[PDB]
């Protein structure tokens, strides 16, 4: 997957040749963004401040005499989504 | 006490001042002179009350300031609500998320209205009690001249989950959808029957179909991250499930305005595309205004009249308004002041027309409020002529402006 | 740190007529009391779109007047800086930006209650139920003057797992928002352990659960912005505000529509006032035709704010025509729409104090014959040069040891630092070596 | 926050301008972009015949 | 229940 | 390590005194006398700080030190105060605006300092003890004047595991926020080494109290908070300038928290400088900017550097001098280099093969000076590297005469180059 | 091998120890002054000392700028990054053009990383701990070591780790005879899969039943990875993982892309000088090599002027060939080679001459030689003189398909009939150029 | 298709229960064209993974 990268692809062990060819310090240079919330974190901490002086719910609601399946729909797409990747936003949650 | 809307350029225009002849009073409704032009004008709102006719263009042309822009705001107001007006300038369709033709048949579909007739049934009363057993429950309703108990149904009960803890509320509930709605603590509980059929009438523009229908969730017409509908398809469709609902009982098309102020500001493109869009049964009355005269039409080399191409002026009917005399220049100050809340002396009437039939009507219909804030600095009550001798001081016009350039500054 | 400081208002008495020198200005008098009708034209909240233009040659205070008119109305109205260059954005419609900047004009003093539950939390539970998600989560909070019990939605939960929150420890709520912070453990617990993570406060004060009404303000484009692109909260539709988040073409069926209907009605039941303000669109001589054709229409409008241009340029050609040229910078058919205001070119006594009031307020010292010298220098050059040679005068005042500016002085950094005017001479004599 | 967070309102019929359910045809006849991830060059060249 | 103890210890350093 | 000397490596600042008198040679400047004495007084209003929006221009013929002035400028003033260098032309981006670039480029050469007093224990750990069960622990900590112990919370002994800390390590605990970092490992964290581990990363153990107060500061650019402050993602401060900031409430927000907070005294400000070379590449559009941008409370001092006199401005056939508006221009103050005279050329070419590091006999400063006096200084300046390595290939110690005279005929100075274009290859 | 391009014949510069060319020397023949001028900047890219030095090979059409440009990167060999770019690519749709430049100006710059890293692995055997004395009051069972043993086709082998390896083991789930990894240093474990010994003979199962490993059970190796600065950017901009949700912005590709100092300097350039004054890593600072830079904007060669003089940049070749030309992005400003005069000021000139007809014969030996042709004396005589009348290239790219002609006619070599053959079906551009002026 | 739509709780319990057959068979003759085909092979549909905010 990491086609032209600096670090290299998961490697099943020293057996097969891309263990052997990507060191250890190249990939400590590519601060995934894990390392870049931790150490932005104490500037994250005092620097960020800025909210939206109003806020609102999601851009509108859209009553009718709706069709009676597109409601279960669009509420199990929500459940689809925020099941998935809500804990990769916990990460983002001390910014948020 | 200060609402949104405040005085404006055009707030006076209450409508198109004319007896049901299609005759233009000298001075009604706001409207004032402007006789053979406002009279054209009614036959052309009349052309777009009728409605049978689609896709038709009148260009409205003359000095600026002689009442067209007037004109189409008196065509917008004596229209009424409930039929669609799409006002927007020439400069509106250059834009980064569409291209200038999307953008144009953007506006002439945001200028037909679709309007559909619906019966539901709403419950509106006080919430005596409600009730929980871990799911069913029961609620009890009450209007000022009844009480009665419900059964919460699993979908009911689960909508009203949604703001619960709390009684007393008065509230509607659509019992098509659940959809509840609180009025607050009981503001007053209502009257009569808690649960009545109610018809609503909506009428919903072409874009806004056209839209809702785009995508999931696609009603962000509230926003236009819209960037360009899917001709042929998803707006071919339309067209034809339009012409299904019509003829059938289901819907009646309300072809309304589309008003382009300022067309000179369109490229041979945008004029191009109009030749065309004008020619479809979907296409709206537009109506369309310019100052300019015989000049350079924007994209090209070519000189032309209005700034419009001449096989699109082939495609619509030009009224011509005229400049004012004094009469109706005095009649229109008049008008201003009696919009605005100023009183003014009829000697400060006479010059302040004098001074607009000099330089250029805008100005003086300008000056009108600065004389009277400069009134009201020496607590006076009535804008006398030295206030507006003052103001013409203090404030210059574009003609003495420019000859005070005789001294040198940045090119 | 200053700039534009020495303006802090108009200067006029309280007939409305210029003072000669006060407020920080000390010339333009017959533009600094129109500057007075314009003020008077903003306070009244009357009028809509009634346009200024503010015309003169290069440093004539077009700019002090326009600035010192935003001093005079004070802080309590918008004043929106723009300067026309602004429009040429890359993300969003020309027109758009400009249509945006008037909505940000228009401010809007509201009051809102918001409902606060804090305290130590002494207990908590999830209510548990088949559906076989969480139900509710029930939770206990002591403050320094009571303690009481509540039930609280799975958001709230969530959100309090988000914080990691621990029973024996300070929370606030902010049950409107839905928003929750974890503050910390309470000041008695710090004994417990020698060495720990958290942070050790004491328990908070007054009611456990409270309410206060606090007055807003906002703008129409606040409204606009967070109906467009919602922040909303309470929702994964933070997926929108990112792999995305741009600025979008928002339309007048919320704009001009949704939101002026909700502004009404907050504003004739009592909840909100409207504050129109002005909108200041500085450099307007370098806007394209579009947008003095579209300010046609923005003028118009009967929502629209005070707008106040600036303009420097003799009668050129428009940007975006490349044939027709007009004054200002400006087509007759905007310059019709606006009311013009003369901005004089100095004469050497007030630009003598003009440098006077300059030194004196950034703290600089300088004796009479000096400034004297810098007023022969400012003739001879321009105002806003024999000003900027105040500084560094007193820089090498300090160096010479002195305590204020002196002949020698200004004749040094005279001759170190050149004009405009004095460097295209240079230019022009040796004309085939700068390339 | 502003519960003024408007909500649109819309015909029935307007939210059910595109469906028909006997009356479109079958695009699962045509639809190559949804074998990529999911069928065989083996399957469709050599087994199934 | 399990009791498991990790040390490291600054033995003779 | 490797920053390889470039064009401007060799000036190490302004050559002045303490009464801002330029030296002759003295700080590897040479000569341009008045110039560089005018951009010492410039750079003493930038390290006052106490004027916002100050602007020079520093004008003059192709190759005449206004870039060597600049970076001395940048040079002399150090670290710790923001110095943003960027070329006109890198102002037009497809992702941004002209303006919003230009923003962004004044707002990153303001710096705000958070500067706050915290408590930490730093120490040599002598022994670490945890028990699985609401896991528990101690901790002992050395300093080479005393030792102590710790009973270990919960939250603690994870951090703690976190890092897999033990015995020998030294490290700091921030009692605020409870990160461990070991600096290293003290000469008693040697492991048992019987079989292979950790290498043999050694360092001293600290001294003094084992806790102890120290000041941290907190700097970032005002174009960083902005930047993180904008939307949430704001790792785009390193992502890539992928921008378009929202001024409604982020410009304005900013500037009255940053004003309360250096008012209360939270922060200080200390404002830079932005320079900005080339500026005749901006359009008529950006120095439109400028103008207003200038006119501000948050704006550095800018300076500019310009090659070109009476030339028609970017973006319209106006003639004007620098080839910048008499509107910009008229808040200016302008500082205009000179030409060099021969012994100016002369010492400057000393200078640079200094800083090169190669011998030349003064026969050869003879006759390369006479060569950067009839062509052009940069070019005598590439003939230095070029004749020392034809040198260096015939095993010479020293830049001698012919070898100059070799690698003159061996390359072209775009005098001869356009002498030879005799030949109509592509007009 | 691979195919046959315009550039495959040259291998160097052809100079000898003087820095002279003798006259045909490694592919290419001719422009002895120009080869002994890039020469010297080869040895000036080699010393490592200069960044921003920049020099430009001006000259018609024709005459071997490119060659010798590319010959430049023969004598520098694989190890220094040598970038070639042509003019045109720096317009892009996605990122600024100066952005491009500064992209390719440190994708220039290499740097090469040298770490050892040591490893044990085999299936293992024995897996039990060591008790020893209580450290404190008697808990019984302190575990001072655990004893593993690992087996590969060397040998067997008994290990002895401290218990957090027991700990990590135990988290990593390995049992008795899978095949796991240890790295020494770090003191991870990694479970590589249970041993083929114990072989899928009927589990199906996907889990890799890895073969016993070959060689000792402990092995050491230096890695040695190049990196350019440009890739520790790009992989710093738009970093892969799979968290953190920012990661996962993967259904989009990567436009606004346009790298920041902040990161590029200030976090990115302090790494490189660590692992270099640490001796983990050293600098190979590159050439980058801009052809048809004529047809770069007058922004970007003013972006050029700051680009050129900075510490951390290449070298850069460029190379021109129009005239006296205007530059691209003004409104009729003239100037040499279509390269405004200010950065032709920061540029040493290597002049490329024009052939003659002798060494046109060579260059025709030598390309016929590399595609693989023989040809006659007569029909290489014929080239050359069919070559003085016309371009060198066309000369030149006449050979394969006469020798197409020559193979259908059953003849091993190209007679001069072939070639006389071949210049009547395909025309140059001065004949075309005279039937276009005749017909209309 | 296999596909499933809800049109609703029955009358007696809202939609009429339909009044045809339960078993509808028709032949539908109705006409596309090669664009429509291209857009509709242009993305793709449903996965309920990654392709979820694709969609
Ligand atoms: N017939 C009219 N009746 C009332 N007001 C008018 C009339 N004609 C012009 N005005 C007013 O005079 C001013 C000129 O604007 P307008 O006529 O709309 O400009 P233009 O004709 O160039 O569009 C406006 O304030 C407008 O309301
Ligand atoms: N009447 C005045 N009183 C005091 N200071 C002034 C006055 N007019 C101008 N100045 C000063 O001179 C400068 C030039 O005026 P400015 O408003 O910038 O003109 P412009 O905007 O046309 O350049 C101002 O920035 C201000 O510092
Ligand atoms: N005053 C000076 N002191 C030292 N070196 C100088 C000086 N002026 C010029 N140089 C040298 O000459 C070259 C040209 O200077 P530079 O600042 O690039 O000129 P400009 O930027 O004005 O075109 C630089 O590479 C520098 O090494
Ligand atoms: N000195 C040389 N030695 C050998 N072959 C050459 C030489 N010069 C040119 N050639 C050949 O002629 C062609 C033209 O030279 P090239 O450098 O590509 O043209 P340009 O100078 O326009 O870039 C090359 O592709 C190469 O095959």
């Amino acid at each position: 997957q990491p086609v032209a990268s600096p670090i290299g692809p998961r490697s099943p062990g020293p057996s097969h040749p891309t263990f052997w060819t990507y060191t250890e310090a190249a990939h400590r240079a590519v601060l995934f963004p894990q390392q870049r919330l931790d150490q932005l974190s104490e500037i994250i901490e005092r620097f960020i401040f800025v909210m939206p002086p109003v806020e609102a719910p999601p851009p509108s609601l859209h009553a009718c005499h709706p069709p009676p399946w597109l409601a279960p729909r669009q509420a199990a797409f929500q459940e689809q989504l925020a099941s998935e990747l809500w804990p990769r936003a916990r990460p983002l949650h001390r910014i948020v | 006490v200060t609402r949104i809307e405040r005085i404006g350029a055009h707030s006076h225009i209450r409508g198109l001042g004319l007896d049901d002849a299609l005759e233009p009073r000298q001075a009604s409704q706001g409207m004032v002179g402007q006789l053979a032009a406002r009279r054209a004008a009614g036959v052309v709102l009349e052309m777009i009350r009728e409605g049978k006719i689609a896709g038709r263009a009148v260009l409205i042309a003359g000095q600026p300031g002689t009442g067209k822009t007037a004109i189409a705001m008196g065509m917008a107001q004596a229209l009424g609500p409930d039929t669609p007006f799409t006002a927007i300038a020439g400069s509106e369709i250059f834009s980064l998320e569409m291209s200038k033709t999307e953008a144009l048949t953007q506006a002439f579909r945001r200028s037909i209205g679709v309007r559909i007739k619906e019966e539901t049934e709403i419950i509106e009363g006080e919430v005596v009690e409600i009730q929980i057993d871990r799911k069913v429950g029961k609620l009890t309703l009450k209007t000022t001249e009844m009480e009665t108990i419900y059964d919460l149904g699993t979908k009911m009960i689960e909508s009203l989950t949604k703001d619960k803890v709390q009684a007393g509320d008065v509230i509607t509930i659509d019992k098509a959808t659940g959809k509840i709605s609180k009025l607050g603590r009981s503001v007053q509980c209502p009257d009569g029957e808690l649960q009545k059929r109610k018809e609503v009438v909506h009428t919903v523009s072409l874009h806004e179909i056209d839209v809702i229908n785009s995508r999931t969730q696609g009603f962000l017409a509230l926003f236009s991250g819209d960037t360009g509908e899917i001709k042929s398809e998803v707006r071919e469709q339309i067209n034809a499930k339009v012409a299904e609902w019509r003829e059938e009982g289901k819907a009646e098309i309300i072809p309304g305005v589309l008003f382009i102020d300022e067309v000179h500001m369109l490229d041979i493109e945008s004029f191009s595309f109009l030749n065309r869009a004008l020619e479809s049964d979907m296409a709206p009355v537009l109506i369309m205004a310019t100052n300019r005269g015989i000049t350079r039409i924007r994209g090209t080399s070519y000189q032309s009249p209005h700034g419009i191409p001449i096989d699109l002026l082939d495609r619509l009917l030009i009224v011509s308004t005229t400049p004012y005399s004094e009469k109706d220049t005095k009649q229109i100050l008049r008008i201003r002041c009696e919009e605005e809340d100023v009183e003014m002396s009829e000697d400060a009437y006479t010059v302040l027309t004098r001074i607009g039939l000099e330089t250029s009507l805008r100005y003086a219909i300008q000056l009108i409020t600065a004389a009277s804030l400069v009134c009201r600095k020496r607590k006076g009550t009535e804008v006398q002529v030295d206030d507006i001798k003052r103001v013409y001081s203090l404030f210059l016009d574009e003609s003495r402006s420019t000859q005070y350039m005789k001294e040198y500054q940045d090119a | 740190i200053a700039s534009h400081s020495h303006v802090k208002g108009l200067g006029l008495d309280e007939s409305g007529l210029a003072k000669q020198a006060a407020s920080g200005l000390v010339g333009q008098e017959n533009a600094r009391e129109a500057c007075g009708v314009i003020v008077e034209l903003i306070k009244s909240k009357k009028m809509a779109g009634r346009a200024v233009l503010l015309a003169g040659p290069p440093g004539t205070g077009k700019t002090a007047l326009a600035l010192a008119i935003a001093q005079e109305l004070g802080s309590k109205v918008p004043f929106c800086p723009m300067v026309g260059s602004e429009v040429y954005s890359t993300e969003i419609k020309k027109t758009e930006v400009l249509m945006e900047n008037f909505r940000r004009a228009i401010g809007l003093r509201i009051k809102e209650t918001k409902e606060v539950y804090e305290g130590e939390v002494t207990e908590l539970t999830p209510c548990e139920t088949e559906n076989k998600t969480i139900s509710h989560v029930i939770i206990g909070l002591k403050t320094a003057k009571g303690t009481k019990q509540l039930k609280l939605d799975p958001s709230i939960f969530e959100s309090l797992q988000k914080e990691r929150v621990e029973a024996g420890d300070v929370i606030y709520i902010e049950a409107n928002s839905g928003a929750v912070k974890r503050q910390g453990r309470c000041d008695t617990y710090a004994t417990e352990f020698d060495l720990e993570a958290e942070e050790y406060v004491p328990l908070p004060k007054g009611d456990v659960h409270k309410k206060k009404e606090i007055i807003q303000d906002v703008t129409l484009h606040d409204l606009d912005v967070a109906n467009a692109r919602p922040q909303g909260g309470q929702d994964i539709l933070s997926m929108m505000g990112q792999l995305m988040k741009p600025k979008k073409t928002e339309i007048t069926d919320k704009l001009r529509g949704e939101i002026n209907k909700v502004v009404n009605k907050y504003i004739d039941q009592g909840i909100a006032e409207l504050v129109p303000g002005v909108l200041f669109v500085d450099e307007v001589h370098m806007l394209d035709i579009e947008c003095f054709t579209y300010l046609h229409r923005a003028l118009e409008s009967s929502i629209a704010p005070i707008v106040i241009f600036a303009s420097n340029r003799g009668n050129c050609v428009i940007r975006g025509t490349e044939d027709i040229t007009s004054p200002h910078g400006i087509p007759l058919d905007l310059l019709d729409r606006v009311m013009i205001i003369r901005t004089m070119l100095y004469t050497p006594q007030e630009m003598k104090q003009i440098i006077k009031i300059r030194a004196q307020t950034e703290g600089i010292n300088i004796s009479e014959e000096a400034l004297n010298h810098l007023g022969e220098i400012g003739t001879k050059t321009t105002l806003r040069y024999s000003v900027q040679l105040l500084t560094p005068a007193n820089l090498l005042a300090k160096i010479n040891g002195k305590d204020s500016i002196e002949k020698e002085h200004v004749e040094e950094i005279s001759e170190l630092f050149y004009d405009a005017k004095s460097s295209a001479k240079i230019l022009a004599d040796q004309q085939d070596k700068y390339m | 926050i502003t519960p003024g967070i408007c909500f649109s309102t819309a015909s029935l019929v307007l939210r059910a301008t595109d469906v028909h359910p006997l009356q479109r045809i079958d695009m699962g006849r045509f639809d190559l972009i949804g074998l990529e991830g999911r069928v065989s060059r083996y399957e469709a060249d050599t087994f199934l015949p | 229940g399990p009791i498991i103890t990790y040390h490291s210890v600054t033995v003779p350093r």
